[PDB]
RNA sequence: CUCAGCACGUUAUCUGACUUCUUCACGCGAAAGCUUUGAGGUUACAGUCUC
RNA sequence: AACAAAGGAGCAGCCUCUGGGCCACCGUUUCGGCUUUUGUUGGUUUUAAAAGUCCAUUGGAGAUUAUGGGGCAGUGUGACAAGCGGCUGUCGC
RNA sequence: UGUUGCUGUUAAAGGGUUCGUAGUUGAAUUGAGGGCCUCUAAGGCGCAAUGGUUUAGUCCCAUCCACUUCGGAUUGGUGACCC
C-alpha cells in the first residue's frame, strides 16, 4: 500500500499504470505543505484514472478522468490545479475531464422522452469541450456545411481570455477529435455579443 | 400578436450569451437558495424575487448561479405557491373591475374588459388542469 | 403563427432569387431544412451555406450562386408510391429532365430518381428546378 | 466584401437586441459607491426599482424606466458584460 | 455543354451568353443586355490589347443595380483596388 | 429651488402606430389602379383558418 | 406524423462476498392448504435449503464535495459614533 | 363546382365589430460514427527545401535633387510574392 495511491480508484490501487503513478505522488505532494484549498480539496477528490496521449505536436497532453460527481468541487480550483500540475510534470499540458455516459436513441417514441438530456450526446460533447477550454469560456459556435455534406464545427472564444489558450488550441482539438469523433476549430472575436470574428 | 384585442409589441427580455456565471459573483449556490426562501416568507411573487436579487447582488440568472430557477427552489423547501402567479394577478385585476362597475353601470370600457379577463382566466384554469396544478374542480366562479 | 417550417425558409429562398440576391438569411432552422439545402448543394445548386447558433434556435444563412429558378414546397405532404412518382413529375414540374422531387421515406431524406432506386415511396416534401 | 453569416461592426452598433445576429443582452453592471460611508454594492443599469444598502440612506438609484439614474455624489466604475 | 442526343451530337441553334453576375441567361430578346468590354493595361501603360469582357444582364438597368455588380465583378479579378 | 439633477430643439439609431412621393422598386391586374401600408411573391397554380 | 402518458420533490432500487440471530408458508371462520428423498399408499414430526427480517463487514460503484453544509463556543486579527488620544469635516483605539 | 385546378377593390361575391365551443391547424431540441493503405482523385487563403541577373515584382537604399504630377542605379534586400 501507499498514501499517495489514494488519489486512484481502489480497483487500479493494486495495478497502477506507469503514467497513473506519476501524477499520483504529484498530487499527494500537492496535499502537503502548500497554497491553501487544494491542501485539503484533493482528499475528497478521487480519480477514475487518467491516460496520456500523444500527438505530433511539440508537446504530450495528459488526460485525466474522474466521476461527473467530483465536478462541482473541481469546476471551481480547476485552474490553480491544471497549473501546479505541469509545473511537476512539465513538457505536458494537464487537462481535466469528468467522465460521463451518452446514450442512444431507442428508435421508440415513448421510450427517448423519458430519458435525460444531461446524458444525451450533444450535452456531453459540448461539456466535454467547455472542460477543455478551461480557464476560458465559449461564447458562440457555428456549424458550416460543405458540398460533400461534410460538417465542421467551430467554435469562438473572447479576445480576452485569448492569450492564456492560443497556445493550447491544438493540444485540444486533437484531444476532442480522438475521443468523440467530431472535429474542431477555434477563432476569437474581439466583440462577442454583435459576433465579427477577428485576429484581435 | 395581442391574445385579445389589437396589439403589436416586441417589448421583451433577452438572455445572457453567456450561460456560466460571472468572475464577479463569487457566491455559491446556497448563499442563493437562502436568499430567495427568506425573501418569499414576506409574501412575495418569484417574480419580485429576481429583481430584488439582480439588482442587488449582481445575479446574471438564478439559473445561472444555481441548477434551479425560483418555484423550484420554493417547491423543494414547501414554499411554494398552489395559485400560479399570472392566474392569480388576474383575479385580483378582475374582482377590482367588478367593484367599479358594482358602482358605474355606464362604464362600457371596464365592461368589455372584464369579459376578455374573465374568459384569459377560464383559458389558463383549463390548462392548468390538464398539466396538473390546480385540483380538476377547480372554476373561476 | 407559421404552420409550415418550410413554407418560412423557401418563399425567402424564390424571392432572392427573383431578385437574383447571392445571399438570403432564413429565420428558423430545423433538423428538416438542412437536409433539404444539402441535396441542392450536391447537384450544384447552392454555394454553401451556415447554421449559426443563438442557443435558442438557429438562423442559417445560404449562398446563392444564381442557378436555381424555383424552390417550393408541397404542404399537406401527400402520400406519393411507386406508381405515382410518375404522376407528381409531370404535373408540378416544367420538365422530367431537370425536375427533381424530393420526398421522405423511412430511409432518409432523398430525390425522387434515387427513391425509386431502392424502391421505396413515402410522404412528399419540397421540390425544386 | 459585405457577408451576412460575419457581419460588418458599423451596422449591428445600430441594431436593437431582438434583431440582433446573436439577439444578446444589451444591459451591463456597475459597481455603486456608498458615499455615505464606502461600501461598494453592485448595481444594474436597468435597476427598475431602488436598491439600498445599510451604509447609505442617500439611496443608489432611482427607480426610473429609461436606466437607472444613479446618486449624485456616488462612485461609478464600469463592470463588463461578459 | 448544351442539349444532347443519346449519340452526343448537339441540336441546338446556339448556345446563349451567361451575365456572370446572377449566372442567368442573356436572352436576345434583351437589347438592355450590354456587353462591356475594357482594355487590360500593363507596365509603362501599354495596352494589352482587349482581353477580359464583361456581360450585364437587361433585369440590371430596371433598376440600376448594374453598377454595383460590376464592382464586386472588377475587384475579385483585381482590376478595381481596395485598400 | 419649488408638479423642475428640469422642459424644448438639432444630429444620429431603434422599436410601435397613421399615412405621401403629386420620381415608390420588383411584380400583379382587363384597365382604372395596387406596392414592406399589396389587389405582389399564383398555370413555375399547395403557409393556416373561416365566410 | 398521430394516438397515449408525464408535467418534473405530484419522487426513488446502489450492487455484492460470507457469517450469525430470529422466523412458516398460503392463510385465519373452531383446523383448512402443503416439496422432493427415505420401496409404496395412509399419519405425525423433525432436520435442511428457499423467502422474509435483524445484526455483522467482504469487494465494488454512484449523475453531483458527509473529513461536507446548517446552527454554538474560545483567541487574535480589521473597524464606526459618544468616554479617550493626534495638533490638522476627518483618523485610530 | 374548380381535391388535382376557381373567384370575391370596381364585373355575381368578405359577414358592422368583438369574445368563443365543436371542428380544422399548430414552433425548435434528443441524431443518423470513425481509423490505416492505394489511388496523380481533387482542392488548398498549411508548409520544410531548393529554384528564379528586369529569365518576374514591390518596400528599403543609391544618385540626383526636382519647391510640386521626373527617374534610373546593382549583388540591391533569408524582405514581398510568382511558376
Amino acid at each position: 500500500v501507499k498514501p499517495h495511491l489514494r488519489k486512484l480508484r481502489k480497483l487500479k490501487r493494486p495495478n497502477p499504470s506507469e503514467d497513473e503513478d506519476s501524477v499520483a505522488k504529484a498530487l499527494f505532494e500537492l496535499e502537503a505543505t502548500h497554497k491553501t484549498l487544494r491542501t485539503q480539496l484533493p482528499r475528497f477528490h478521487i480519480n477514475t484514472v487518467r491516460t496520456l496521449s500523444s500527438p505530433r505536436f511539440r508537446r504530450t497532453a495528459t488526460v485525466v478522468f474522474y466521476p461527473l460527481r467530483f465536478l462541482m468541487l473541481v469546476r471551481k480550483i480547476q485552474r490553480t490545479l491544471t497549473a501546479e500540475l505541469e509545473k511537476r510534470f512539465p513538457g505536458s499540458i494537464v487537462v481535466l475531464v469528468a467522465q460521463r455516459k451518452i446514450t442512444k436513441r431507442p428508435k421508440d417514441v415513448y421510450k427517448l422522452q423519458k430519458v435525460q438530456r444531461s446524458r444525451t450526446s450533444v450535452a456531453v460533447f459540448e461539456n466535454i469541450l467547455n472542460d477543455l477550454i478551461y480557464p476560458c469560456d465559449v461564447m458562440g459556435r457555428r456549424w458550416r456545411c460543405r458540398t460533400d455534406g461534410t460538417k465542421v464545427m467551430k467554435v469562438f472564444l473572447d479576445s480576452r481570455d485569448r492569450k492564456r489558450v492560443e497556445s493550447r488550441l491544438p493540444i485540444i482539438a486533437h484531444v476532442y477529435k480522438q475521443l468523440t469523433h467530431r472535429t474542431v476549430s477555434f477563432g476569437f472575436m474581439w466583440n462577442p455579443k454583435l459576433q465579427q470574428v477577428s485576429s484581435r | 400578436v395581442r391574445m385579445q384585442g389589437v396589439g403589436h409589441g416586441k417589448s421583451a427580455s433577452s438572455l445572457p450569451f453567456c450561460r456560466t456565471p460571472p468572475s464577479w459573483l463569487k457566491i455559491a449556490s446556497r448563499d442563493v437558495i437562502d436568499a430567495v426562501c427568506k425573501l418569499a416568507k414576506k409574501g412575495l411573487t418569484p417574480s419580485r424575487i429576481g429583481m430584488q436579487l439582480r439588482d442587488s447582488m449582481g445575479i446574471a440568472q438564478v439559473k445561472n448561479v444555481t441548477g434551479r430557477k425560483i418555484l423550484r427552489i420554493l417547491k423543494h423547501k414547501g414554499m411554494a405557491p398552489e395559485i400560479p402567479e399570472d392566474l392569480y394577478c388576474l383575479i385580483k385585476r378582475a374582482t377590482e373591475m367588478r367593484k367599479h362597475l358594482e358602482r358605474n353601470t355606464k362604464d362600457r370600457d371596464t365592461k368589455f374588459r372584464l369579459i376578455l379577463v374573465e374568459s384569459r382566466i377560464h383559458r389558463l384554469a383549463r390548462y392548468y388542469k390538464r398539466v396538473k396544478q390546480l385540483p380538476p374542480t377547480w372554476k373561476y366562479e | 403563427t407559421m404552420m409550415s417550417v418550410l413554407a418560412n425558409a423557401l418563399r425567402c429562398i424564390a424571392s432572392a432569387e427573383r431578385r437574383g440576391k447571392r445571399q438570403v438569411l432564413i429565420r428558423p432552422s430545423s433538423k428538416v431544412v438542412v437536409k433539404f439545402l444539402q441535396v441542392m448543394q450536391k447537384h450544384g445548386y447552392i454555394g454553401e451555406f451556415e447554421i449559426i447558433d443563438d442557443h435558442r434556435a438557429g438562423k442559417i444563412v445560404v449562398n446563392l450562386n444564381g442557378r436555381l429558378n424555383k424552390c417550393g414546397a408541397i404542404c399537406p405532404r401527400f402520400d406519393c408510391t411507386t406508381p405515382d412518382f410518375e404522376k407528381w413529375v409531370k404535373n408540378i414540374l416544367p420538365s422530367r429532365q431537370f425536375g427533381f422531387v424530393v420526398l421522405t421515406t423511412s430511409l432518409g431524406i432523398m430525390d425522387h430518381e434515387e427513391a425509386r432506386a431502392r424502391n421505396t415511396g413515402g410522404k412528399v416534401l419540397g421540390f425544386f428546378y | 466584401d459585405s457577408d451576412l453569416s460575419y457581419p460588418t461592426v458599423r451596422s449591428e452598433r445600430m441594431k436593437h437586441k431582438r434583431r440582433r445576429l446573436v439577439q444578446g443582452p444589451n444591459s451591463y453592471f456597475m459597481d455603486v459607491k456608498c458615499p455615505g460611508c464606502n461600501a461598494i454594492t453592485i448595481v444594474y443599469s436597468h435597476a427598475t426599482s431602488e436598491v439600498q444598502c445599510n451604509g447609505c440612506a442617500t439611496k443608489l438609484c432611482r427607480p426610473t424606466g429609461g436606466k437607472a439614474m444613479l446618486t449624485t455624489g456616488c462612485g461609478f466604475r464600469k463592470k463588463a458584460d461578459h | 455543354i448544351g442539349t444532347y442526343n443519346e449519340e452526343g451530337v448537339n441540336v441546338d441553334l446556339y448556345i446563349p451568353r451567361k451575365c456572370h453576375a446572377t449566372n442567368n441567361l442573356i436572352t436576345s430578346y434583351d437589347h438592355s443586355a450590354v456587353q462591356i468590354a475594357i482594355a487590360n493595361v500593363d507596365a509603362n501603360g501599354v495596352l494589352n490589347g482587349t482581353t477580359t469582357t464583361f456581360c450585364i444582364a437587361g433585369y440590371l438597368r430596371r433598376q440600376a443595380e448594374s453598377d454595383h455588380a460590376i464592382n464586386h465583378l472588377a475587384i475579385s479579378k483585381g482590376i478595381i483596388r481596395i485598400k
